[PDB]
């Protein structure tokens, strides 16, 4: 039906607009950019004026 | 009778503790 074809087009647009793989890739890229590791020393003396 | 002389109970200052800590941090 014409209404069904329009609904299929809207669903394709929604699937394009609702990926979340880009969000997952951005989160992974941010984590890789961070690359953290701490607590090896007990009293990390953050002495500042 | 050995009046007083009870060792003068005292401790290092907080600034002194921080300074010894800074020396240890240099030594860390």
């Amino acid at each position: 039906h014409v209404e069904g074809q329009k609904l299929k087009q809207d669903g394709d647009s929604f699937r394009m607009k609702l990926n979340t793989q880009e969000i997952f890739d951005d989160w992974a890229r941010k984590v890789q950019q961070r690359n953290l590791g701490v607590s090896g020393r007990i009293f990390t003396i953050e002495s500042t004026r | 009778r050995k009046l007083v002389h009870d060792k003068e109970l005292a401790a290092e200052d907080e600034q002194v503790f921080l300074m010894k800590q800074q020396s240890l941090l240099a030594k860390q």
